[PDB]
Order: C-alpha cells, then structure tokens, then sequence
C-alpha cells in the first residue's frame, strides 16, 4: 500500500521527473536556485532586523516614571471632581485611565461618580464632547 | 521441514497438493475424492522420501512397495504408477547412483544432444538410463560447458559457476552426496576499501547498505503500486527505476530545506514588523516624556488643567511604557524561537560522493548477480525468480566444480571437438551436420529420431548464425531469442606463493572510483585451499576489461591489492588466468537475464519444442522432433547450475514420454 517510511514517491512527483530527458535536473536546478533566493532573503532581513535592533539600544529605562504606591480613598474633593471631569473629556468611557488619573479612585467610583454626579457636572456634554473626535 | 513432508519440501513440491504436472498424469486422482488424493501424495512424498534418504542406489519400485505400509501399499497399481511417474521426471533415481537392475541390452529410438554442458549431461545420463541410444555432440575438447575449472599443480579455481546456492531442496544437495564434493560454507562478512585504500568504516558501511536496500524496495513500489513500467512507449528498466528514485530523494532533500527556511523568514518578518512597531512606540515614548517633563517645569501651585495636563501625560506614559514592555517579552520570544529553528537544520544533502560512491559498490553487487548493467533489467520482472530462492548457506566447491560435470559425463558416448554447424529436422526423422574443431574441412552427419539442443543462449543469439536450422525456428522462438537477455561477467584468478590476507574473511570488496567503473574488480573471493584470490568483473566492466590484455588486469589487480595491503605484502602472482566469456564462441556470454521487455514467460517459450511440417502433404501432423535444454529454459530457476540440471532432467522426460510413450498415465 505504502512506500518505505522517508521514501518519497508521489504519483504527481514521477510524471515531473519523466516528461523528458533533463525534467529531472531541471526541476531539482528550480530549488537550487529557489534556495538561494531564500537564503539571501534571510540575510537581508537578518540585517534590516539588525539596524532596527540598534536603534533600540537602552530600551526605555531614562523615559521610566517611578510606581506611586497610594492608598485609595473614598471621598471626592473638588480637585478630584475637577481632574475626573476633565478626564471624561479625553477618555470618553476609559475608566481604568481616568482611576489611574485621579489616583485615588477606583473603576466603580469612576463609574458611579458617572451616576452621583452625572446632573450636576453635566456628565451627558461631556461625553457627546469625547465623541466628537 | 521433516518427515515425508521434507522430502516433499527438499524435491521442490507442495506436501499436502498435487502439481500441475501430477494433474496431467493423474487426472483421475486430481479430479477424484479428497481421500484418494491424500493416498496418492503420501505414496510420493514416502517414496521421494526413500530416494532422498540414500541416493547412491537406484529405488526400485520393489524396494519402494516395501517400506510402504497399510493401506498405502493396499493398491499396487498407485504405487507402481507414481513410481514410474517420480523416475520419468528425474525426482528419483537420477545423478550418479548404482543401479539394481542393469540396462537393457537393445536401445529404442536415437537421441542426439548438442552440447555437453550440464543440462546436457544430464538429459544424456537420463535418457540411456531410459533404454535410449545417446550421443552428445561437444564443440569443446572437455564436457562442463559454463563449468569451467582451471587446474594446475595444486591450484584448483572455478572460471564459471562456483556457488552452489543453498542445500534447501537444491538437486545439487542430492548430487553431491553422489559425486565426492568438498561443499564449504562462505561466511558472510564482507569488509569494503575505499580506492584509497582503507576500510569503510562500519558505520558508514551500515547506512549505505541499508538505503540500497531501501532503494530497491523503492522501485517494487513504484512498479507494483505506480504501474510506473512503460517511458515514451520503452519498457522501464530497473537502472531507470533507481535513478528516478534517488533523484526523488534528492528532490525531496531540496523540498525540506526550502521550507525550513521558508520557516526562518517568516519568523524574522514577524520580528521585522515588531522591531519597526517598537522603534515607533521608543519615539512617541520620547516626545511624551519630554511633553510630561515641561508640565513638570511649571511649579505649583496650578490650576486644575494644568495639574490634570501632569497626571494625564504621566498615565499616558505609563500606557505606552507598559505596551512596550509587552513587545520586550513578545520580542524575547521571537529571538529564542529563532535560535531553536537555525539550531535544528535538516540535512544538507541526500547522499555524499563518498556515500554514492559506496552504494556504487552495492550496485556493481546486483550488476553481478544478474551478471549485466541495472540499465537492461526489466524491473518489472528482473527478480521473477525470488520466490524459488533455496533455504540455506551458500556454499563453495573447493575441488573444484568441473569434478560434478565430469562425473555424469562417466558412462556417456561425448564427441569432443565436435561443433554443431547446422541442424536439420523433418517429419520422419533428424540429421545433424557438425565438423572439427580442429580440422574444419573434416564433416560429420549424425541420425538421429530427436535432437536436444543445449546451445547457450548466447549461441542461439549470433548473429550470423553459428548453426543453421533447417528449417528455420519459427517467429515465436526467435523472437523469445531476441527478447531474452544474455549477460556478462568475468573472472580474474590470482595465484600466489603465501596467503596475505584476512583468511577468515572469505570475501572483500573494493568500491571504485567512478559509477562508469564499479564492477571493475569490485570484488574479492577466499575460497580455495591453495593460496588463490579471483576478483570479480562485473557490470558495464565486464564487456569492456575483454578488450585489454591479462598483464594490464592482473597489474590493475595488484594495485588493488597493494593499497589493501601495503606494497610490501604483495608478491607477484605464480599463476594467472583471465576469462573472456562473451569473447569465447560455445558461450557468448555467462548466463541470462530477464531484460527490459521481457518476462518469466519467455523462458517458456524457449522449452517449448519443435515440430516440423509433414513431409507429403495430407499425411497426418507430426511428433515433435527439436528439443531444448539448458540455463535459459527454465523459468523458475534460470541461470544457474541447479536451472540448467532440472531442465535436462524435463527434456530427458518428454523425449522418453513421446519415443517410448507413457504407461503411467492410464
Ligand atoms: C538469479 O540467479 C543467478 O543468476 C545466480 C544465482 C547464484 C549464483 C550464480 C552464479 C554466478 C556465478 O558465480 N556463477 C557463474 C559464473 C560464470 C562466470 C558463469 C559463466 C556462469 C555461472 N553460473 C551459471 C552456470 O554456470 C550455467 O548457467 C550453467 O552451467 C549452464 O549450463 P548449460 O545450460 O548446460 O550450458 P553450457 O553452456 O554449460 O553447456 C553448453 C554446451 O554447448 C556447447 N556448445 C556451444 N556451441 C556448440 C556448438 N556449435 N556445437 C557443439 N557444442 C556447442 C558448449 O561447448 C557447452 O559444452 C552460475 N550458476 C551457478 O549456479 N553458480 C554460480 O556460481 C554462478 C547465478
């Protein structure tokens, strides 16, 4: 039914080596050559990726900020009522930004600081605002 | 296999069924019950037995009712009927055996053999244990024909057949308990030399060997399963077959290396489009920085927009910084993952010049064995013949094979120097013309009721024609003579005055330099007593080492030996002999093959005999009157010694079945 295991016969590879007297080297001369073409493909990008991989050099570790290690707390300033406020301006609905913004205020606060005070700082304008860009 | 069972093993026969052959004389039984039929076999099998057991007397059919027991021997008639069958076709009572009863004194009809080679002799013992008047005709001046035996002072060496392949139900087996025969063993081991002049080492020698066999299994799949057997309207040779799968192989080398670094661009262009994102997001990192570090700049205390415009930028910034340490890790990855693929490569090429060069040798070996280029054997036939393989060692004669030969022709009416120049068969009888080997004007006609041709193949080949039929064979034979195969090898036997080689090795090899050479002197045989090596010219060598001189061979022999050896161990040889069988007239070749083209069922075509047309018109068809023998007549065991035995012992059959008739078939 089957060849020798690694023997590789396919009806489809025997006509291809047969239809003439050199249709075996030719074909066998178009991975040569196809071979070739990859291998220089390689080096080409091995060395595009190269210049790349250069221009990073140092990473990101002078444009670091420390971790502000701050306790979350419950009540809401003015001040926090202002930076949330402005926040929404430029997130639209990104609450985890605006909780990391503030710093003090967790994802659901954001969230029910948007029902708490959605009257009063006119929550609806703002958002229609974010939108429009 | 024991028992009666083994003898029916041992004469070639399915114990527990009855032949094609039996059918015919025994249509009765065959077509009768199924109990009656396992009478019949183990009336055969007993008495193929007996024989068997002792082989240096005749089995008379007296001594055979004997030893049978109840009910066996109950009907005589059964047990007198498959006696005479088993010693009309030679399965009892053939060879070289005393004979109980003496030959009877007045012979009945007159045989003429052409050709004292094996199958002749053999024929010739058979039918004047028949009661027949026989002659043979020998172009020679020394029966054996292809068993030829160089002898001189001590050194004994076969120039022709010299391996009796395997005692398992082997007629040989039966004949050399008759003829004193020293039959040793070879061992297998089988050590190859580079032309350097240095071992293969065993691992090397392992993986070639083991890719030719995986080779030739190669091409029974692509003739069995691919129907791959005809090529621009030609028959598929077996040499075609090979070069068509290695180059596949090659071929697929090619295929996998392309796609494993098919592989490796793939994953650098995944890295290239992350690097060039990494290098964008480092820059939007760096004007944000900056952005983030003048918002710094304005001191407090400030108004809302401006303290949110800090911790706006500061998250953002940290945003970025987080997404670009994901790609950091994402890009880790890639560059180990990379390292991993070019650190695990597939294999360069498929076979190295020093591994094809070895194979090589492996193929001047199938070159010898059917003793002709890969490039002429049918593939889909070139080992029709396997299934018929003996059981057992091989074996060597190291007195020389000649002594068999010359022990049937004891007895025997054999005119040497005697060549056959035309054959002449007609309704009512046959005449053959030969002359003198020696003197050529000096003629000869012999009568003759039937002739047994055992020209080689090689022989009936010539064209022109060395002997004349008249009349001429028929189109279905002498197309079967085209179409059949002669091949080509020959032997160099080197004698010497001290053993400087491995004696426990009986043979060695040396692989060539080139695929055009391979047969050249690839091969080595310990075999003999004496101090002789015979060193093997097989393949597309075999035609071309004819052309070129004894001291130019031997010379190209020593070479070989010396870098084996080293040039000190090396003496110059006492003895040589060099043989040139397709050179040599009463061969033409060694033995047959089945070519490109032809099949099993022409070895059928050639044992068929000839008939000749009537003489007077209207007079009723005639008994057939042209016989033949020999290697190429018999399909399941061709080439060898054993081949051309069997066969004289069938033509000695249907000769004695058609001049004396049968009385074993009622
Ligand atoms: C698939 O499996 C395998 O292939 C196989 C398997 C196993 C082993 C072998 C081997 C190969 C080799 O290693 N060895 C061998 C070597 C050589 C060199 C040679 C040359 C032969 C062998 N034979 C073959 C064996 O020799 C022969 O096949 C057998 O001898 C045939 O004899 P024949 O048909 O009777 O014919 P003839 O030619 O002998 O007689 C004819 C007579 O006609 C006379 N006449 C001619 N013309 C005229 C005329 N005009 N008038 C009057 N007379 C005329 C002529 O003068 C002669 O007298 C091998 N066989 C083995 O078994 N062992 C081996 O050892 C092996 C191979």
């Amino acid at each position: 039914r089957k060849p020798p295991k690694g023997m590789f016969l396919s009806q489809e590879d025997v006509e291809a080596v047969s239809a003439n007297a050199t249709a075996a080297t030719t074909v066998l001369r178009q991975l040569d050559m196809e071979l070739v073409s990859v291998k220089r493909q390689i080096q080409n990008i091995k060395q595009t990726n190269s210049a790349l991989k250069e221009k990073l050099d140092g990473g990101i570790e002078p444009y670091r900020l420390p971790e502000v290690i701050q306790k979350c707390n419950a009540r809401w300033t003015t001040e926090e009522q202002l930076l949330a406020v402005q926040a929404i301006r430029k997130y639209g609905r990104d609450f985890q930004a605006i909780s990391d913004v503030i710093g003090n205020k967790s994802v659901v606060q954001v969230k029910n600081f948007f029902v708490n005070y959605r009257r009063r700082f006119n929550i609806d304008e703002v958002l229609q605002e974010w939108e429009a860009e | 296999p024991s028992g009666v069972e083994g003898a029916a093993f041992q004469s070639r026969l399915p114990h527990d069924r009855m032949t094609s052959q039996e059918a015919a004389c025994f249509p009765d039984i065959i077509s009768g019950p199924q109990q009656t039929q396992k009478v019949f076999l183990f009336i055969r099998n007993r008495t193929l037995q007996l024989w068997l057991d002792n082989p240096k007397i005749q089995l008379t059919f007296e001594a055979t009712l004997q030893q049978l027991e109840a009910p066996y021997n109950s009907d005589t008639v059964l047990v007198h009927r498959v006696h005479s069958y088993l010693e009309r076709h030679g399965l009892i009572n053939f060879g070289i055996y005393k004979r109980i009863k003496p030959l009877p004194t007045k012979k009945t009809g007159k045989v003429i053999i052409i050709g004292s080679g094996v199958s002749g002799l053999a024929a010739a013992r058979q039918l004047q244990s028949f009661g027949m008047d026989v002659t043979l005709l020998e172009a020679r001046d020394r029966v054996g024909g292809r068993v030829a035996t160089f002898r001189k002072g001590n050194y004994v060496a076969d120039l022709g057949a010299m391996v009796v392949t395997g005692l398992g139900g082997n007629p040989m087996a039966v004949v050399s308990k008759q003829v004193n025969m020293e039959l040793a063993k070879i061992k297998q081991k089988c050590p190859l030399y580079e032309a350097n002049g240095q071992a293969v080492p065993k691992e090397k020698d392992e993986m070639v060997e083991q890719e030719f066999n995986r080779l030739l299994e190669a091409t029974s799949y692509l003739s069995h399963q691919l129907d791959f057997n005809v090529l621009n309207n030609k028959p598929v040779s077996l040499g075609q077959a090979l070069e068509v799968v290695i180059q596949l192989q090659e071929k697929h080398v090619k295929d996998e290396q392309i796609e494993h670094w098919k592989k490796i661009v793939k994953t650098q262009e995944e890295l290239k489009e992350l690097l060039n994102k990494m290098v964008n997001l480092k820059e939007k990192i760096k004007e944000l920085h900056q952005q983030y570090k003048e918002a710094s700049e304005v001191k407090p205390p400030r108004d809302i927009t401006a303290e949110f415009l800090v911790k706006s930028k500061h998250r953002d910034l940290t945003a970025l910084c987080k997404e670009y340490d994901e790609l950091a890790e994402t890009q880790g990855k890639l560059e180990e993952k990379l390292q991993e693929l070019e650190a695990n490569p597939p294999s360069d090429v498929y076979l190295s010049s020093r591994d094809r060069q070895i194979l090589d040798w492996h193929f001047a070996n199938l070159e010898f064995a059917n003793a002709t280029p890969l490039s002429t054997l049918s593939l889909k036939h070139w080992d029709q013949d396997d299934d018929f393989e003996f059981t057992g060692s091989h074996l060597t004669v190291r007195n020389g094979y000649s002594c068999v030969p010359v022990a049937l022709a004891e007895g025997l009416d054999i005119k040497l120097n005697t060549a056959v120049r035309q054959v002449r068969y007609t309704a009512s009888g046959c005449e053959v013309i030969a002359v003198n080997t020696r003197s050529t004007s000096q003629t000869f006609i012999y009568k003759c009721d039937a002739v047994l041709c055992t020209l080689p193949l090689g022989v009936l080949k010539q064209q022109p024609p060395a002997v004349q039929f008249v009349p001429p064979l028929p189109e279905w034979k002498t197309s079967a003579v085209q179409r059949m195969g002669f091949g080509n090898l020959n032997k160099v036997v080197l004698c010497f005055d001290r053993v400087f080689w491995d004696p426990s090795v009986n043979l060695f090899g040396h692989v060539g330099s080139t695929t055009a050479s391979r047969g050249e002197l690839f091969l080595f045989w310990n075999l003999y007593k004496a101090p002789i090596l015979l060193a093997l010219v097989a393949g597309e060598a075999a035609g071309i080492m004819e052309n070129i001189s004894d001291d130019v061979i031997v010379g190209r022999c020593l070479a070989i030996l010396k870098g084996i050896f080293g040039s000190s161990a090396v003496p110059q040889p006492k003895e040589t002999v060099v043989s040139r069988w397709r050179a040599d007239p009463w061969a033409r070749g060694s033995y047959s093959y089945v070519a490109a083209g032809s099949s099993g069922n022409d070895y059928d075509l050639m044992a068929q005999p000839i008939t000749p047309g009537p003489s007077i018109p209207g007079a009723p068809q005639p008994i057939p009157r042209l016989f033949f023998a020999g290697e190429h007549t018999i399909r399941n065991y061709p080439a060898t010694v054993h081949g051309a035995l069997l066969s004289g012992l069938r033509e000695a059959g249907r000769i004695a079945d058609q001049f004396l008739g049968a009385m074993y078939t009622l």
